[PDB]
C-alpha cells in the first residue's frame, strides 16, 4: 500500500512508484479554506511535472540523464545506496545540493536542446 | 572562413597519405563540419568524412572506415586527414570544406583542393 | 546513388535548361545542388530542393517530391558553363551523384 | 490475437449533476 | 462539431477525438459555487492526465499497449466491435471491467519499467 | 534573467526559453479575488499544455512539424526572420494567421495519427 | 477487389521485363500495399516488394533493389513491375497482390498470375 | 529464414494434422499462415498468431510463440490437399517458409 | 552463482558441437545474461551469445549466428550451446558464462571451461 | 573493432604500468578491463571505464573518453603477471580485443 516502501531500501522501493505518484490527486469560511487546498495540491502537482517537462523527463517515473555524479554531494558505493540505503535517509544526506543538481539538470537539457538544431546527425 | 590543403603529390602504397587543412576566419574548436571530400575521374564526387571540432568526434563514409582518420589540431587551427593504406585506384583531389547546416542556416566553405597521385 | 539523365546539354544562349536527377530512396527534400566552374570548387546554388542560397541569382530554381527532381534555369548565360551536380543529405554517407555539363552554343 | 488500445477524446457520456 | 460523431462507429469515431479533447478545459455565495466547478474540471482533467501517464501513454489520443485482451472481457470480432457498434455502447458492454483492466494497464508498465533497469539488452 | 531576452533577436533569444517557462506557476472578497487569480492562473497554463498535446509537441520547448511555412503568412529571408527581428516583432507581423497556423498543425497531426494505424510502415 | 496480371511470357537477358497489373473493384489512389511478389518452383514465395498508390513510396526487398521498379498509373486504375536485368534465376510465376493490414483488420487480395520464362 | 519442418505429410481422412515453422528470429507475434491448393494462388487461413482469416472454417487453428509456430488442422477433411506456409510479418524482408504439402 | 562446463571435446569436421553448463546458486529461470564466448590462439576471446533464461529469448554473434542455437532446461539448472556448421575454425576453448548488467550493479561469474578440438 | 598497442610490456616489481585500447567506434563509456591470470577464466576488473569492480586492489585504475582508454597499475605487485583485455559493451557485439601481456622483470 501507500507509503509501505518508506522503510524499504532505495533499491526496492523504487520498484512501487506508482503507488506513490495516483495518490497525490485524490459556512463561507470553510468553504474557502477548503478551496485554497485544493488549488495547493494542484499547484504543487503541476510543479513537479514542468520541472520533469524541463529537465527531458516528461512522462517517466524512472528518467536517466546526462548530468554526472559530484563525489563531494555524496561519495558511497553504488551498492552501498542502492542496497542499505532507504529514501528517507538518502534525502536527508543529500538535502545540501538539491539545488544544485537541479540547476545542473536544466542546464544539460538546454545543451541537449542546442544540439538538436545540428542537422549534421549531432556527431 | 577560408580553408587550404597542403600534403604530399605522391603517395606509394606503403605510404601513409596525409594532408593538412589550414583554417582561417573562425576557430575549429568553435565548429561543426569540417571535412574532407574527394574527385577522381572516375568518381564525381565522393563524401569522405567529417569532424567535430567542440566535441572530437568524428563519422566517416564507411566505405573508407578500414583506413581513414580524421583530427584536429589547435595549435596551428588546422585538421587533417590520413589514409592508412594506399593504393593506384584513390588517385584524387581532395578538398577540404566546412559543412554549415543548422535549421536556421546553411552554407559551405571550400578550399582550392590538393592532386595526390598514387 | 542517384541517376543524372541528361549527361550532356547544350543550349542556345538565351534557352532555358533542365537538369534531373533520380533518388536511389526518397530524399526527404534533403536535395541540393551544385556548382563546379572548370578548376573550381563546386558553389552551393540550391538547397532543400527548392531554396536558394545566398549570393546566387534568381535565374536558378528547382523543384521536385520523393526521388524525383529537377535544377532548371530561366535561361543559360555564357557564366553558367559548369558541371551541375546532384547531392543527398538524409542519411550519413552524404552522396553525390555524377554532374552533368551544361554546354552553351 | 488482441490486445487492449488505449484511446482519450473517446465521444461518451454519463448521467450527472453538476 | 462536438459529439457529432456520438451515434458513429468506433472506428469512424476514432477520428474525431481530437474535437472531444479540445471542450475539455474551454455575491459571495455565487462566487464559491463557480470557483467549486472551476477547480473540480481542472482535477479532472489531471486525473485523466495522470492515469494516462502511468500506464505509459503520453501526449497521445491513440496508445498501444500489451495487455492482452481478454474474451471473457467482451466475446466479440473485430468487425463487429469497430464497424458494427458505437462508442456509447462499448462503454456500457464493458463497464463491469472498467478497473480490472485499468490495473492491468499499470501492471504492464510496471514490468516494461523494471525490463528497462537492464542495461543488458534482454534478447 | 526573466524576459531578459525581449529585446533579443529570435535566434538568439530562442537560447534562453526555460526561464520563461519557470515564471508561468507559483476578509472574503480578497480571499475570492486570490483564489479567481490563482485558478485562472491554473487554467491558462494547461489549455497552452494541452494544445502541445494536439499537435504532437508535448513535452518540448522546441518542436518539427510537418506544416510547409506559407508565403502569404509572412515573406522574409530565413537569415531576417532569425537574425534581425525580436520575437515581440514577429508575433505583431503574424498574429492574422495564429489561428490558422494553429488549425493546420492540428489537422497534420491527425493526420500522422491516420498513418501510423496503416501497419505498412509507410507514411 | 480483383487483380489482373498481364504481360510477355517470355523474355530475354538484355531485355527489361515489364508486367503490370489491372485491378478492378477499387481506387488504386486510395490504397496503400499494391505489391508484387513471386514463385519459384525450386524457391519458397518471396516478395518482390509494394507502393502506396495514394503516396507514391515504396519498399523494396532488398536482394532486387538494384534492378527494380514498382510504379502506378492511377488514370489507369493499375500499376507495374521493372526489372531492368534479366537473369535465369528470375525465371517464376509472377503475382499481382493487395495486402490490407491496418490496426483493425487484415486481409489478402491475389490475383492468378503469370509465368514468366527467361 | 523460416523452416517449416513436416516437408511431406499424408494422413487418412479424420486424422488431425499438425504443421510446423521455425523462424530464425523472433516472429514477434506477427505470423500467418496459407493454403495454396495446386493451380491456385494461395489463400490466408490465419493472419496473426491465432488470429483466423474471414471465411475460414473453424477447424483451423495455431500457435506458438518468439520462434516457434503451429498449424492445425482438425479433421482433415478431403478437400485440405495443398501446400501449407508460414509468413512472418514483423520486419522488412517479410519472409514466407518454404510450405509442406499434405495429402489425403 | 558457480558454472561448470561439459560436453565432448572430440568433434568430427562433419558434426554438430553440443554443450551443456550446469549452474548452481540460482536458478535460470530467474536470471538473464546467461552466454557462450570461446578462446583460441587465432581470437583472445570471441562473444557467442547470450539467452534470456526469463523469457527463453537469445541474441547471437551476428558473424556466428547464422549455425548458432543456445537453449535451456530449467528443471536442472542446466543450458546449453548448439554449432551446426562446425568446421576446424571452431577449435576453441569453450566457457559458460554469467553476465549481469543493470543500473545498479556489474559483475561476471565464469566457468573453467573445456576444449573442443574438431 | 578495437585493438591494444602496447602488446608486450616489462616492468620492475613496483614500477608503475600503463595499458592502452583504441576503438575504432566511440563506446560511449562502456568499456570493461578483464585480467587473465595464467591458467584461470577472466576476471572483471574495471567497468563503465573507470569504476573499480569489487575485490580488486586500489593500484588498478584507468580512464579515457570516446574512443580512447587506459589501464593502469600504480605499483606493479610480482603477482599481476597476466594478459589484460579491453573489453567493448557499447552495442551488441560485444568486443574483446587482443589483450596484452604484462612481464614482471
Ligand atoms: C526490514 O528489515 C528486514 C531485514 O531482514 C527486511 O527483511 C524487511 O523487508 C525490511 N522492511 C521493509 C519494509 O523493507
Ligand atoms: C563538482 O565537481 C567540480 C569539478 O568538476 C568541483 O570543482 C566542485 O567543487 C564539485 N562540487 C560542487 C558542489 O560544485
Ligand atoms: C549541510 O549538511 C550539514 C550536515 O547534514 C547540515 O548541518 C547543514 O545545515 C547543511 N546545509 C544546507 C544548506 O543544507
Ligand atoms: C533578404 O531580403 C532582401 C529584401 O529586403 C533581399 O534583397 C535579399 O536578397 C534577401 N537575402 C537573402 C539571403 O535572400
Ligand atoms: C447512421 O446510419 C447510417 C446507415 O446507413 C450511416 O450512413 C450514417 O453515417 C450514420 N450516422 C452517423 C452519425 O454515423
Ligand atoms: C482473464 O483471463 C484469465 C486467463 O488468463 C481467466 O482465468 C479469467 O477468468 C479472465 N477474466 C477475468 C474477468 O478474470
Ligand atoms: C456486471 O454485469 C451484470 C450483468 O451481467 C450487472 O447486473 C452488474 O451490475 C455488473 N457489475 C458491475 C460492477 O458493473
Ligand atoms: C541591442 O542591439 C545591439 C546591436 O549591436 C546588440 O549588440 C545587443 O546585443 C542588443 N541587445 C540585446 C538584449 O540583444
Ligand atoms: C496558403 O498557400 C496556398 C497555396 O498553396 C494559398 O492558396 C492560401 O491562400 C495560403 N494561405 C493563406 C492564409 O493565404
Ligand atoms: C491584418 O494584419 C495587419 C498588419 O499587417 C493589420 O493592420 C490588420 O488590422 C489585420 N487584420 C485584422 C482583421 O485585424
Ligand atoms: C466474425 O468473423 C468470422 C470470420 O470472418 C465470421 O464468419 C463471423 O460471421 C464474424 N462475426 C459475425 C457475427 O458475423
Ligand atoms: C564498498 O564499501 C566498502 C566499505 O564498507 C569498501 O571497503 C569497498 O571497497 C567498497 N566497494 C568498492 C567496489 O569500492
Amino acid at each position: 500500500g501507500f507509503l509501505g516502501a518508506a522503510g524499504s531500501t532505495m533499491g526496492a522501493a523504487s520498484m512501487t512508484l506508482t503507488v506513490q505518484a495516483r495518490n497525490l490527486l485524490s459556512d463561507t469560511h470553510w468553504g474557502i479554506k477548503q478551496l485554497q487546498a485544493r488549488v495547493l495540491a494542484v499547484e504543487h502537482y503541476l510543479r513537479d511535472q514542468q520541472l520533469l517537462g524541463i529537465w527531458g523527463c516528461s512522462g517517466k517515473l524512472i528518467c536517466c540523464t546526462n548530468v554526472p555524479w559530484n563525489s563531494s554531494w555524496s561519495n558511497r558505493n553504488l551498492s552501498e545506496i542502492w542496497d542499505n540505503m532507504t529514501w528517507l535517509q538518502w534525502d536527508k544526506e543529500i538535502s545540501n545540493y538539491t539545488q544544485i543538481i537541479y540547476g545542473l539538470l536544466e542546464e544539460s537539457q538546454n545543451q541537449q536542446e542546442k544540439n538538436e538544431q545540428d542537422l549534421l546527425e549531432l556527431d | 572562413v577560408q580553408l587550404v590543403e597542403s600534403g604530399p603529390g605522391l603517395v606509394r602504397p606503403s605510404e601513409t597519405l596525409s594532408l593538412t587543412c589550414a583554417v582561417s576566419g573562425d576557430s575549429i574548436s568553435t565548429n561543426n563540419g569540417w571535412s574532407w571530400i574527394r574527385q577522381t575521374p572516375g568518381k564525381g564526387l565522393e563524401w569522405i568524412g567529417y569532424i567535430n571540432g567542440r566535441s572530437g568526434s568524428t563519422r566517416y563514409n564507411p566505405s573508407l572506415q578500414s583506413r581513414v582518420t580524421i583530427s584536429t589540431d589547435t595549435s596551428g587551427n588546422q585538421f587533417s586527414l590520413k589514409v592508412n593504406s594506399v593504393t593506384a585506384a584513390d588517385t584524387a583531389k581532395y578538398y577540404c570544406a566546412f559543412f554549415w547546416s543548422t535549421y536556421y542556416k546553411r552554407f559551405d566553405v571550400w578550399g582550392p583542393g590538393v592532386r595526390v597521385t598514387v | 546513388r542517384m541517376t543524372q539523365s541528361p549527361a550532356i546539354l547544350s543550349l542556345s544562349p538565351g534557352e532555358r535548361a533542365t537538369l534531373s536527377c533520380r533518388a536511389s530512396q526518397s530524399v526527404d527534400s534533403r536535395l541540393a545542388w551544385y556548382q563546379q566552374k572548370p578548376g573550381q570548387s563546386p558553389r552551393l546554388l540550391i538547397y532543400d530542393v527548392s531554396s536558394r542560397a545566398t549570393g546566387i541569382p534568381d535565374r536558378f530554381s528547382g523543384s521536385g517530391s520523393g526521388t524525383e527532381f529537377t535544377l532548371t534555369i530561366s535561361s543559360l548565360e555564357p557564366e553558367d558553363v559548369a558541371v551541375y551536380f546532384c547531392h543527398q543529405e538524409n542519411d550519413w554517407p552524404w552522396t553525390f551523384g555524377q554532374g552533368t555539363k551544361v554546354e552553351i552554343k | 490475437n488482441l490486445w487492449v488500445t488505449v484511446y482519450y477524446g473517446v465521444p461518451v457520456w454519463k448521467d450527472a449533476e453538476t
